[PDB]
Protein backbone atom coordinates (compact mmCIF):
# COMPACT_ATOMS: atom_id res chain seq x y z
CA UNK A 1 0.00 0.00 0.00
CA UNK A 2 1.80 3.04 -0.33
CA UNK A 3 1.02 4.76 2.81
CA UNK A 4 0.50 8.51 3.80
CA UNK A 5 3.11 8.99 6.55
CA UNK A 6 5.03 6.38 5.50
CA UNK A 7 8.78 7.17 7.35
CA UNK A 8 11.97 6.92 5.37
CA UNK A 9 15.21 5.85 6.80
CA UNK A 10 17.39 8.08 8.54
CA UNK A 11 20.40 9.57 6.81
CA UNK A 12 23.34 10.66 8.65
CA UNK A 13 25.88 12.89 6.66
CA UNK A 14 29.25 14.50 8.30
CA UNK A 15 30.01 17.61 6.14
CA UNK A 16 33.81 17.56 6.38
CA UNK A 17 35.84 19.87 4.34
CA UNK A 18 36.07 17.37 1.46
CA UNK A 19 32.60 16.42 1.59
CA UNK A 20 31.65 20.30 0.63
CA UNK A 21 34.61 20.64 -1.56
CA UNK A 22 34.30 17.74 -3.51
CA UNK A 23 30.84 17.83 -3.61
CA UNK A 24 31.09 21.72 -4.93
CA UNK A 25 33.34 20.52 -7.55
CA UNK A 26 31.39 17.95 -8.88
CA UNK A 27 28.68 19.87 -9.00
CA UNK A 28 30.93 22.45 -11.46
CA UNK A 29 30.51 25.56 -8.74
CA UNK A 30 33.82 27.06 -8.20
CA UNK A 31 32.62 29.49 -6.12
CA UNK A 32 35.00 30.41 -3.79
CA UNK A 33 32.57 29.94 -0.42
CA UNK A 34 32.67 26.65 -1.25
CA UNK A 35 35.94 25.41 -0.82
CA UNK A 36 37.67 28.53 0.20
CA UNK A 37 37.56 29.17 4.42
CA UNK A 38 38.91 32.93 3.53
CA UNK A 39 36.31 34.04 1.72
CA UNK A 40 33.38 32.39 3.07
CA UNK A 41 34.82 34.41 6.17
CA UNK A 42 35.38 37.49 4.28
CA UNK A 43 31.29 37.44 3.31
CA UNK A 44 30.39 37.16 7.36
CA UNK A 45 29.58 33.21 6.62
CA UNK A 46 31.45 30.88 9.15
CA UNK A 47 33.28 28.40 7.29
CA UNK A 48 32.73 26.69 3.77
CA UNK A 49 29.49 25.59 3.14
CA UNK A 50 27.58 22.94 1.14
CA UNK A 51 26.88 24.57 -2.14
CA UNK A 52 22.80 24.17 -3.07
CA UNK A 53 23.44 21.85 -6.18
CA UNK A 54 24.62 19.03 -3.75
CA UNK A 55 21.69 20.21 -1.46
CA UNK A 56 19.53 18.94 -4.37
CA UNK A 57 21.67 15.90 -5.38
CA UNK A 58 21.42 15.06 -1.57
CA UNK A 59 17.91 15.15 -1.20
CA UNK A 60 17.39 13.13 -4.53
CA UNK A 61 19.99 10.57 -2.80
CA UNK A 62 18.20 10.09 -0.03
CA UNK A 63 14.52 9.41 -1.34
CA UNK A 64 15.85 7.38 -4.03
CA UNK A 65 17.63 5.34 -1.07
CA UNK A 66 14.47 4.57 0.21
CA UNK A 67 12.40 4.50 -2.77
CA UNK A 68 14.74 2.09 -5.02
CA UNK A 69 16.32 2.40 -8.50
CA UNK A 70 12.54 2.35 -10.39
CA UNK A 71 11.64 5.53 -8.49
CA UNK A 72 11.17 8.32 -11.27
CA UNK A 73 11.61 12.16 -9.40
CA UNK A 74 9.80 14.51 -11.57
CA UNK A 75 10.37 17.29 -9.11
CA UNK A 76 12.38 18.77 -6.18
CA UNK A 77 11.76 21.71 -4.54
CA UNK A 78 13.09 23.26 -1.49
CA UNK A 79 14.45 26.00 1.02
CA UNK A 80 17.55 26.84 3.02
CA UNK A 81 17.29 27.55 6.60
CA UNK A 82 20.82 27.59 8.12
CA UNK A 83 24.23 27.12 6.40
CA UNK A 84 25.67 23.31 6.00
CA UNK A 85 28.95 24.48 7.39
CA UNK A 86 32.19 22.33 7.56
CA UNK A 87 31.93 19.91 10.40
CA UNK A 88 28.44 20.19 10.99
CA UNK A 89 26.64 16.92 10.53
CA UNK A 90 22.97 16.86 8.86
CA UNK A 91 20.54 14.48 9.60
CA UNK A 92 17.85 13.89 6.75
CA UNK A 93 14.33 12.79 7.71
CA UNK A 94 11.25 11.96 5.83
CA UNK A 95 7.74 11.51 5.45
CA UNK A 96 5.31 10.46 2.42
CA UNK A 97 2.64 13.37 2.62
CA UNK A 98 0.67 12.47 -0.37
CA UNK A 99 -0.19 9.36 -2.26
CA UNK A 100 -2.43 9.96 -5.27
CA UNK A 101 -2.28 7.01 -8.09
CA UNK A 102 1.44 6.50 -8.84
CA UNK A 103 2.40 9.59 -8.07
CA UNK A 104 3.97 9.84 -4.40
CA UNK A 105 5.31 13.33 -2.74
CA UNK A 106 7.91 13.17 0.12
CA UNK A 107 8.89 15.70 2.79
CA UNK A 108 12.47 15.71 3.60
CA UNK A 109 14.09 17.67 6.17
CA UNK A 110 17.82 17.82 7.18
CA UNK A 111 18.95 19.64 10.61
CA UNK A 112 22.00 19.99 12.00
CA UNK A 113 22.95 20.45 15.32
CA UNK A 114 21.90 24.79 15.12
CA UNK A 115 18.61 24.13 13.38
CA UNK A 116 16.63 22.93 10.28
CA UNK A 117 19.48 23.47 7.23
CA UNK A 118 17.16 22.20 3.76
CA UNK A 119 13.41 21.39 3.57
CA UNK A 120 12.14 19.86 0.79
CA UNK A 121 9.19 18.45 -1.31
CA UNK A 122 10.00 15.58 -3.42
CA UNK A 123 7.35 14.36 -5.99
CA UNK A 124 7.91 11.42 -7.65
CA UNK A 125 6.51 7.81 -9.33
CA UNK A 126 7.41 4.32 -7.84
CA UNK A 127 7.02 1.01 -9.66
CA UNK B 1 18.80 52.48 -10.32
CA UNK B 2 18.15 49.07 -9.21
CA UNK B 3 14.86 48.46 -10.81
CA UNK B 4 15.58 50.31 -14.17
CA UNK B 5 18.65 47.80 -14.45
CA UNK B 6 16.23 45.16 -13.45
CA UNK B 7 13.18 46.44 -16.57
CA UNK B 8 16.31 46.64 -18.93
CA UNK B 9 17.15 43.32 -18.47
CA UNK B 10 14.30 41.81 -18.27
CA UNK B 11 13.13 43.79 -21.63
CA UNK B 12 15.70 41.87 -23.24
CA UNK B 13 13.85 38.66 -22.85
CA UNK B 14 15.05 35.28 -22.39
CA UNK B 15 18.61 34.38 -23.09
CA UNK B 16 19.27 32.66 -26.40
CA UNK B 17 20.03 28.93 -26.04
CA UNK B 18 23.34 28.14 -25.11
CA UNK B 19 24.86 24.67 -25.25
CA UNK B 20 26.24 22.72 -22.35
CA UNK B 21 29.93 22.86 -22.38
CA UNK B 22 29.90 18.74 -22.75
CA UNK B 23 27.11 16.43 -23.57
CA UNK B 24 25.62 14.39 -20.93
CA UNK B 25 28.29 11.89 -19.96
CA UNK B 26 29.51 9.58 -17.81
CA UNK B 27 32.70 10.82 -16.52
CA UNK B 28 31.18 13.64 -15.18
CA UNK B 29 27.92 11.11 -13.58
CA UNK B 30 31.11 9.09 -12.05
CA UNK B 31 32.07 12.18 -10.35
CA UNK B 32 28.91 13.64 -9.09
CA UNK B 33 27.88 10.18 -7.71
CA UNK B 34 31.39 9.19 -6.32
CA UNK B 35 31.07 12.88 -4.11
CA UNK B 36 27.48 12.82 -3.64
CA UNK B 37 27.26 9.53 -2.44
CA UNK B 38 24.32 7.84 -4.67
CA UNK B 39 24.70 4.26 -5.50
CA UNK B 40 22.08 4.26 -7.43
CA UNK B 41 22.62 1.52 -9.77
CA UNK B 42 20.93 3.26 -12.95
CA UNK B 43 23.19 6.03 -13.05
CA UNK B 44 26.38 3.50 -13.35
CA UNK B 45 25.19 0.20 -14.83
CA UNK B 46 23.18 0.11 -17.88
CA UNK B 47 21.52 -3.60 -16.52
CA UNK B 48 20.61 -2.17 -13.26
CA UNK B 49 18.92 0.86 -15.58
CA UNK B 50 16.76 -1.26 -18.04
CA UNK B 51 15.94 -3.97 -15.13
CA UNK B 52 14.11 0.32 -13.86
CA UNK B 53 12.81 0.72 -17.10
CA UNK B 54 15.31 2.84 -18.95
CA UNK B 55 17.19 2.08 -22.36
CA UNK B 56 20.08 2.22 -20.61
CA UNK B 57 22.36 4.31 -17.79
CA UNK B 58 20.30 7.76 -17.69
CA UNK B 59 22.10 10.91 -15.52
CA UNK B 60 20.69 11.83 -12.37
CA UNK B 61 17.91 14.15 -12.43
CA UNK B 62 19.32 16.83 -10.35
CA UNK B 63 22.69 16.97 -12.40
CA UNK B 64 20.44 18.99 -14.43
CA UNK B 65 21.86 22.44 -13.75
CA UNK B 66 25.70 21.13 -13.57
CA UNK B 67 26.18 20.15 -17.48
CA UNK B 68 25.44 24.24 -18.41
CA UNK B 69 27.61 25.32 -15.16
CA UNK B 70 30.14 27.51 -16.60
CA UNK B 71 32.86 26.22 -14.56
CA UNK B 72 36.65 28.03 -14.57
CA UNK B 73 37.18 28.50 -18.08
CA UNK B 74 32.80 29.30 -19.00
CA UNK B 75 32.83 32.82 -20.44
CA UNK B 76 29.00 34.24 -19.74
CA UNK B 77 27.34 35.32 -22.92
CA UNK B 78 26.75 39.09 -23.37
CA UNK B 79 23.12 37.92 -23.32
CA UNK B 80 23.22 36.65 -19.59
CA UNK B 81 20.73 38.37 -17.30
CA UNK B 82 22.42 37.07 -14.23
CA UNK B 83 25.44 38.16 -14.00
CA UNK B 84 25.37 41.80 -14.85
CA UNK B 85 22.90 42.18 -11.87
CA UNK B 86 25.31 40.46 -9.92
CA UNK B 87 28.08 42.89 -10.95
CA UNK B 88 26.23 45.79 -9.81
CA UNK B 89 25.54 44.58 -5.97
CA UNK B 90 29.28 43.35 -5.92
CA UNK B 91 30.23 46.71 -6.87
CA UNK B 92 27.64 48.41 -4.48
CA UNK B 93 29.57 46.55 -1.80
CA UNK B 94 26.71 43.43 -1.71
CA UNK B 95 29.41 41.23 -1.95
CA UNK B 96 27.99 38.41 0.13
CA UNK B 97 25.95 35.67 -1.96
CA UNK B 98 24.11 32.56 -0.73
CA UNK B 99 21.43 30.66 -2.87
CA UNK B 100 18.13 30.03 -0.67
CA UNK B 101 15.65 28.42 -2.84
CA UNK B 102 15.71 26.13 -5.75
CA UNK B 103 12.64 24.37 -7.06
CA UNK B 104 13.33 21.91 -10.16
CA UNK B 105 10.72 19.95 -12.30
CA UNK B 106 12.25 17.24 -14.36
CA UNK B 107 10.14 15.81 -17.59
CA UNK B 108 12.34 13.15 -18.24
CA UNK B 109 15.38 11.27 -17.48
CA UNK B 110 18.16 12.17 -19.68
CA UNK B 111 20.83 9.73 -21.59
CA UNK B 112 24.29 10.13 -21.73
CA UNK B 113 25.15 11.42 -25.65
CA UNK B 114 22.30 13.69 -24.92
CA UNK B 115 23.17 17.27 -25.28
CA UNK B 116 21.67 19.85 -23.55
CA UNK B 117 21.03 23.71 -23.83
CA UNK B 118 20.01 26.58 -21.21
CA UNK B 119 17.83 29.47 -21.71
CA UNK B 120 17.20 32.19 -18.84
CA UNK B 121 15.43 34.95 -17.88
CA UNK B 122 15.79 36.95 -14.66
CA UNK B 123 12.87 37.20 -12.37
CA UNK B 124 11.71 39.83 -9.88
CA UNK B 125 14.87 41.46 -7.93
CA UNK B 126 13.16 42.50 -4.32
CA UNK B 127 14.90 44.13 -1.37
CA UNK B 128 15.98 45.86 0.19
CA UNK B 129 15.18 43.47 3.36
CA UNK B 130 17.06 42.86 6.69
CA UNK B 131 18.43 39.48 6.83
CA UNK B 132 20.65 37.54 9.32
CA UNK B 133 23.76 38.23 7.27
CA UNK B 134 22.58 41.63 6.49
CA UNK B 135 20.74 43.84 4.25
CA UNK B 136 20.09 42.45 1.06
CA UNK B 137 18.17 42.06 -1.97
CA UNK B 138 16.74 38.60 -3.23
CA UNK B 139 17.11 38.15 -7.11
CA UNK B 140 14.88 35.17 -8.62
CA UNK B 141 15.62 33.17 -12.17
CA UNK B 142 13.49 31.17 -14.40
CA UNK B 143 15.50 28.35 -16.42
CA UNK B 144 14.72 26.12 -18.81
CA UNK B 145 16.49 23.55 -20.35
CA UNK B 146 15.82 21.56 -23.52
CA UNK B 147 17.54 18.97 -25.70
CA UNK B 148 17.19 19.80 -29.58
CA UNK B 149 13.37 21.45 -29.15
CA UNK B 150 12.31 19.61 -26.48
CA UNK B 151 11.80 21.28 -23.14
CA UNK B 152 13.79 18.89 -20.51
CA UNK B 153 13.93 20.28 -17.03
CA UNK B 154 13.06 23.66 -15.95
CA UNK B 155 14.25 25.36 -12.65
CA UNK B 156 13.56 28.58 -10.46
CA UNK B 157 15.42 29.37 -7.94
CA UNK B 158 16.51 32.37 -5.48
CA UNK B 159 19.75 33.87 -4.31
CA UNK B 160 20.51 36.63 -2.05
CA UNK B 161 23.00 38.97 -2.47
CA UNK B 162 23.58 41.09 0.82
CA UNK B 163 26.23 43.28 2.27
CA UNK B 164 27.92 41.24 4.78
CA UNK B 165 27.49 43.03 8.50
CA UNK C 1 67.65 -4.03 7.92
CA UNK C 2 68.51 -7.96 7.30
CA UNK C 3 64.73 -8.46 7.42
CA UNK C 4 63.81 -5.51 5.49
CA UNK C 5 65.33 -6.48 2.29
CA UNK C 6 63.91 -10.30 3.00
CA UNK C 7 60.81 -8.51 3.21
CA UNK C 8 60.97 -6.51 0.17
CA UNK C 9 62.73 -9.66 -1.74
CA UNK C 10 59.38 -11.49 -1.30
CA UNK C 11 57.00 -8.46 -2.36
CA UNK C 12 59.19 -8.20 -5.71
CA UNK C 13 58.87 -11.93 -6.54
CA UNK C 14 55.15 -11.50 -6.80
CA UNK C 15 56.42 -8.94 -9.75
CA UNK C 16 53.98 -5.83 -11.31
CA UNK C 17 50.57 -5.37 -10.46
CA UNK C 18 48.14 -7.02 -12.52
CA UNK C 19 46.58 -4.31 -15.29
CA UNK C 20 43.66 -2.14 -13.57
CA UNK C 21 41.38 -0.63 -16.33
CA UNK C 22 41.37 3.41 -15.83
CA UNK C 23 37.79 4.15 -14.09
CA UNK C 24 37.16 5.97 -17.65
CA UNK C 25 38.08 6.17 -21.30
CA UNK C 26 39.92 9.35 -22.05
CA UNK C 27 37.67 11.66 -22.20
CA UNK C 28 36.76 15.37 -23.36
CA UNK C 29 34.66 16.49 -20.40
CA UNK C 30 38.00 15.33 -17.82
CA UNK C 31 40.19 17.06 -20.44
CA UNK C 32 38.13 20.16 -20.67
CA UNK C 33 38.31 20.11 -16.54
CA UNK C 34 41.96 19.99 -16.47
CA UNK C 35 43.10 22.50 -19.21
CA UNK C 36 40.75 24.80 -17.42
CA UNK C 37 42.22 24.38 -14.47
CA UNK C 38 45.83 23.99 -15.08
CA UNK C 39 44.84 27.03 -17.40
CA UNK C 40 46.72 25.45 -20.17
CA UNK C 41 45.09 27.42 -23.71
CA UNK C 42 47.09 24.46 -25.71
CA UNK C 43 44.06 24.13 -28.71
CA UNK C 44 45.08 20.85 -29.61
CA UNK C 45 43.62 19.62 -26.29
CA UNK C 46 40.10 21.75 -27.56
CA UNK C 47 40.09 21.84 -31.25
CA UNK C 48 39.89 19.24 -33.70
CA UNK C 49 40.95 21.18 -36.51
CA UNK C 50 44.28 22.79 -34.51
CA UNK C 51 45.33 19.32 -33.54
CA UNK C 52 44.71 17.96 -36.65
CA UNK C 53 47.54 20.67 -37.92
CA UNK C 54 49.91 19.48 -35.72
CA UNK C 55 49.50 16.08 -36.94
CA UNK C 56 47.62 14.09 -34.51
CA UNK C 57 44.50 12.32 -35.91
CA UNK C 58 41.97 14.53 -34.00
CA UNK C 59 41.68 16.09 -30.21
CA UNK C 60 44.75 14.45 -28.22
CA UNK C 61 44.68 14.22 -24.27
CA UNK C 62 47.67 16.33 -22.37
CA UNK C 63 50.21 13.91 -21.50
CA UNK C 64 50.87 15.28 -18.23
CA UNK C 65 47.24 13.77 -17.92
CA UNK C 66 48.32 10.24 -17.94
CA UNK C 67 48.36 9.19 -14.20
CA UNK C 68 44.97 10.91 -13.81
CA UNK C 69 42.79 8.72 -15.79
CA UNK C 70 44.10 6.03 -13.39
CA UNK C 71 43.80 7.96 -10.50
CA UNK C 72 41.75 5.82 -7.64
CA UNK C 73 39.20 8.51 -6.54
CA UNK C 74 37.58 9.08 -3.34
CA UNK C 75 38.00 6.60 -0.88
CA UNK C 76 39.63 4.50 -3.67
CA UNK C 77 41.40 1.44 -2.34
CA UNK C 78 44.51 -0.43 -4.21
CA UNK C 79 44.22 -4.23 -5.43
CA UNK C 80 45.54 -6.83 -3.98
CA UNK C 81 48.62 -7.21 -5.63
CA UNK C 82 49.63 -3.50 -5.53
CA UNK C 83 53.36 -3.92 -4.38
CA UNK C 84 52.70 -0.31 -2.45
CA UNK C 85 50.73 -1.63 -0.08
CA UNK C 86 52.50 -3.95 1.65
CA UNK C 87 55.61 -1.72 1.35
CA UNK C 88 54.26 0.82 3.45
CA UNK C 89 53.25 -1.61 5.54
CA UNK C 90 56.45 -2.77 6.22
CA UNK C 91 58.13 0.27 7.19
CA UNK C 92 55.48 2.03 9.41
CA UNK C 93 56.10 -1.13 11.43
CA UNK C 94 60.05 0.06 11.66
CA UNK C 95 58.93 2.93 12.59
CA UNK C 96 59.13 4.89 9.36
CA UNK C 97 55.84 6.51 9.48
CA UNK C 98 56.58 9.53 7.39
CA UNK C 99 56.49 10.08 3.67
CA UNK C 100 57.36 12.22 1.23
CA UNK C 101 57.64 12.11 -2.88
CA UNK C 102 60.85 13.24 -4.16
CA UNK C 103 61.02 12.40 -7.32
CA UNK C 104 58.50 11.69 -10.25
CA UNK C 105 59.90 11.03 -14.38
CA UNK C 106 57.53 10.22 -16.34
CA UNK C 107 57.88 9.09 -20.06
CA UNK C 108 55.21 9.68 -23.15
CA UNK C 109 55.51 7.40 -25.68
CA UNK C 110 53.02 8.90 -27.66
CA UNK C 111 49.87 11.15 -27.34
CA UNK C 112 46.04 9.59 -26.23
CA UNK C 113 42.85 10.26 -28.19
CA UNK C 114 39.62 10.18 -26.06
CA UNK C 115 37.87 7.01 -26.44
CA UNK C 116 40.82 4.78 -25.59
CA UNK C 117 41.10 3.04 -22.57
CA UNK C 118 44.22 3.10 -20.52
CA UNK C 119 45.62 0.15 -17.85
CA UNK C 120 48.07 0.62 -15.24
CA UNK C 121 50.71 -2.10 -13.52
CA UNK C 122 53.63 -0.71 -10.80
CA UNK C 123 56.59 -3.03 -10.49
CA UNK C 124 58.87 -2.21 -7.34
CA UNK C 125 62.37 -1.07 -7.82
CA UNK C 126 65.10 0.07 -5.84
CA UNK C 127 64.82 -0.13 -2.16
CA UNK C 128 67.71 2.02 -0.29
CA UNK C 129 68.44 2.22 3.47
CA UNK C 130 68.97 2.91 5.89
CA UNK C 131 70.39 7.04 4.87
CA UNK C 132 70.44 9.47 6.58
CA UNK C 133 68.51 12.56 5.13
CA UNK C 134 67.19 16.13 6.06
CA UNK C 135 64.08 14.82 7.34
CA UNK C 136 65.45 12.07 9.40
CA UNK C 137 66.47 8.58 8.90
CA UNK C 138 64.71 6.63 6.00
CA UNK C 139 64.90 4.56 2.73
CA UNK C 140 63.90 5.23 -0.39
CA UNK C 141 61.25 3.05 -2.44
CA UNK C 142 61.17 3.13 -6.40
CA UNK C 143 58.07 1.81 -8.47
CA UNK C 144 58.22 1.46 -12.20
CA UNK C 145 54.33 2.48 -13.28
CA UNK C 146 53.43 1.13 -16.75
CA UNK C 147 50.26 2.12 -18.61
CA UNK C 148 48.73 0.54 -21.65
CA UNK C 149 46.21 0.47 -24.46
CA UNK C 150 45.70 -2.74 -24.54
CA UNK C 151 48.80 -4.55 -24.48
CA UNK C 152 50.22 -1.89 -25.94
CA UNK C 153 52.78 0.19 -23.85
CA UNK C 154 51.91 4.08 -23.92
CA UNK C 155 53.45 5.56 -21.14
CA UNK C 156 55.84 4.52 -17.61
CA UNK C 157 56.88 6.68 -14.78
CA UNK C 158 59.41 6.17 -12.31
CA UNK C 159 58.34 7.24 -8.87
CA UNK C 160 60.43 7.70 -5.55
CA UNK C 161 59.71 8.23 -2.34
CA UNK C 162 61.46 8.39 1.28
CA UNK C 163 59.92 6.51 4.26
CA UNK C 164 61.31 8.26 7.35
CA UNK C 165 61.20 8.48 10.91
CA UNK C 166 59.85 11.77 12.06
CA UNK C 167 61.82 14.14 14.48
CA UNK C 168 59.81 12.55 17.73
CA UNK C 169 60.45 8.82 16.68
CA UNK D 1 66.34 23.79 -34.09
CA UNK D 2 66.49 26.20 -30.96
CA UNK D 3 70.36 26.24 -29.29
CA UNK D 4 71.43 25.55 -25.65
CA UNK D 5 71.18 28.12 -23.66
CA UNK D 6 68.10 29.96 -24.77
CA UNK D 7 65.38 31.09 -22.00
CA UNK D 8 62.20 30.68 -21.86
CA UNK D 9 60.08 33.53 -20.85
CA UNK D 10 58.67 33.36 -17.26
CA UNK D 11 55.21 32.55 -16.21
CA UNK D 12 54.12 33.37 -12.71
CA UNK D 13 51.39 31.90 -10.85
CA UNK D 14 49.36 32.89 -8.25
CA UNK D 15 48.63 30.50 -5.36
CA UNK D 16 45.35 31.40 -4.43
CA UNK D 17 42.95 28.23 -3.05
CA UNK D 18 40.99 28.42 -6.06
CA UNK D 19 43.88 27.32 -7.89
CA UNK D 20 45.44 25.27 -5.55
CA UNK D 21 41.84 23.08 -4.87
CA UNK D 22 40.73 23.17 -8.88
CA UNK D 23 43.95 21.61 -9.69
CA UNK D 24 43.86 19.07 -7.22
CA UNK D 25 40.79 17.69 -7.69
CA UNK D 26 40.62 18.03 -11.61
CA UNK D 27 43.72 15.62 -11.06
CA UNK D 28 41.46 13.21 -9.47
CA UNK D 29 44.29 13.99 -6.22
CA UNK D 30 41.30 14.05 -3.44
CA UNK D 31 44.37 14.07 -1.29
CA UNK D 32 43.08 16.34 2.25
CA UNK D 33 46.03 18.48 2.18
CA UNK D 34 45.37 20.00 -1.28
CA UNK D 35 42.04 21.06 -0.28
CA UNK D 36 41.64 20.75 3.96
CA UNK D 37 43.66 23.63 5.67
CA UNK D 38 42.51 21.75 8.69
CA UNK D 39 44.41 18.57 7.53
CA UNK D 40 47.20 20.24 6.17
CA UNK D 41 47.62 22.13 9.13
CA UNK D 42 47.22 18.84 11.21
CA UNK D 43 49.76 16.60 9.55
CA UNK D 44 52.07 19.58 10.45
CA UNK D 45 51.88 21.61 7.05
CA UNK D 46 51.73 25.43 7.05
CA UNK D 47 48.34 25.12 4.97
CA UNK D 48 47.27 23.61 1.81
CA UNK D 49 49.57 23.39 -1.22
CA UNK D 50 49.79 22.64 -4.61
CA UNK D 51 49.96 18.64 -5.71
CA UNK D 52 52.63 16.32 -7.64
CA UNK D 53 50.07 15.98 -10.52
CA UNK D 54 49.46 20.13 -11.36
CA UNK D 55 53.52 20.27 -10.99
CA UNK D 56 53.33 17.65 -14.35
CA UNK D 57 50.92 19.73 -15.67
CA UNK D 58 52.13 23.55 -15.17
CA UNK D 59 55.46 22.25 -16.37
CA UNK D 60 53.98 21.16 -19.39
CA UNK D 61 51.93 23.88 -20.12
CA UNK D 62 54.93 25.96 -19.72
CA UNK D 63 57.06 24.41 -22.14
CA UNK D 64 54.35 23.75 -24.68
CA UNK D 65 53.65 27.79 -24.10
CA UNK D 66 57.22 28.71 -25.40
CA UNK D 67 57.33 25.99 -28.17
CA UNK D 68 53.81 26.15 -29.40
CA UNK D 69 51.36 23.70 -30.62
CA UNK D 70 53.07 21.43 -32.57
CA UNK D 71 55.44 20.57 -29.93
CA UNK D 72 55.58 16.52 -28.43
CA UNK D 73 56.44 16.19 -25.07
CA UNK D 74 58.29 12.99 -24.61
CA UNK D 75 58.94 13.20 -21.11
CA UNK D 76 58.82 15.51 -17.70
CA UNK D 77 61.00 14.53 -15.22
CA UNK D 78 60.48 16.51 -11.59
CA UNK D 79 62.67 16.68 -8.55
CA UNK D 80 59.89 17.90 -5.80
CA UNK D 81 61.51 20.93 -3.35
CA UNK D 82 59.64 23.23 -0.82
CA UNK D 83 55.54 23.42 -0.77
CA UNK D 84 53.88 25.66 -3.18
CA UNK D 85 51.20 26.85 -0.32
CA UNK D 86 48.12 29.02 -0.49
CA UNK D 87 49.00 32.52 -1.36
CA UNK D 88 52.40 31.94 -2.58
CA UNK D 89 53.15 32.89 -5.60
CA UNK D 90 55.79 30.26 -7.94
CA UNK D 91 57.57 31.68 -10.96
CA UNK D 92 58.46 29.31 -13.48
CA UNK D 93 62.03 30.24 -15.63
CA UNK D 94 63.46 27.74 -18.23
CA UNK D 95 66.57 27.16 -20.16
CA UNK D 96 67.16 24.87 -23.03
CA UNK D 97 70.20 22.28 -21.69
CA UNK D 98 70.69 19.94 -24.48
CA UNK D 99 69.96 19.70 -28.46
CA UNK D 100 70.69 15.81 -29.83
CA UNK D 101 68.49 14.97 -33.28
CA UNK D 102 65.42 16.87 -33.07
CA UNK D 103 65.16 16.44 -29.47
CA UNK D 104 65.33 19.49 -27.24
CA UNK D 105 65.57 19.37 -23.74
CA UNK D 106 64.69 22.01 -21.39
CA UNK D 107 65.50 22.67 -17.46
CA UNK D 108 62.68 24.37 -15.84
CA UNK D 109 62.42 25.69 -12.00
CA UNK D 110 59.90 27.07 -10.37
CA UNK D 111 60.71 29.07 -7.59
CA UNK D 112 58.49 30.85 -5.01
CA UNK D 113 59.14 32.45 -1.09
CA UNK D 114 60.23 29.23 0.65
CA UNK D 115 63.17 28.39 -2.61
CA UNK D 116 63.22 25.99 -5.31
CA UNK D 117 59.52 24.49 -5.62
CA UNK D 118 59.74 22.11 -8.23
CA UNK D 119 63.02 21.33 -10.58
CA UNK D 120 62.20 19.93 -13.84
CA UNK D 121 63.79 18.32 -17.34
CA UNK D 122 61.57 18.45 -20.38
CA UNK D 123 62.44 16.68 -23.81
CA UNK D 124 60.24 17.34 -26.53
CA UNK D 125 60.03 17.58 -30.33
CA UNK D 126 59.54 21.23 -31.80
CA1 LIG E 1 30.67 38.22 -6.47
CL1 LIG F 1 25.13 27.67 -4.20
CL1 LIG G 1 50.76 14.97 -4.38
Amino acid sequence: MTVVGAVLPELKLYGDPTFIVSTALATRDFQDVHHDRDKAVAQGSKDIFVNILTDTGLVQRYVTDWAGPSALIKSIGLRLGVPWYAYDTVTFSGEVTAVNDGLITVKVVGRNTLGDHVTATVELSMR
Amino acid sequence: DIQEAVAQIKAAGPSKPRLARDPVNQPMINNWVEAIGDRNPIYVDDAAARAAGHPGIVAPPAMIQVWTMMGLGGVRPKDDPLGPIIKLFDDAGYIGVVATNCEQTYHRYLLPGEQVSISAELGDVVGPKQTALGEGWFINQHIVWQVGDEDVAEMNWRILKFKPA
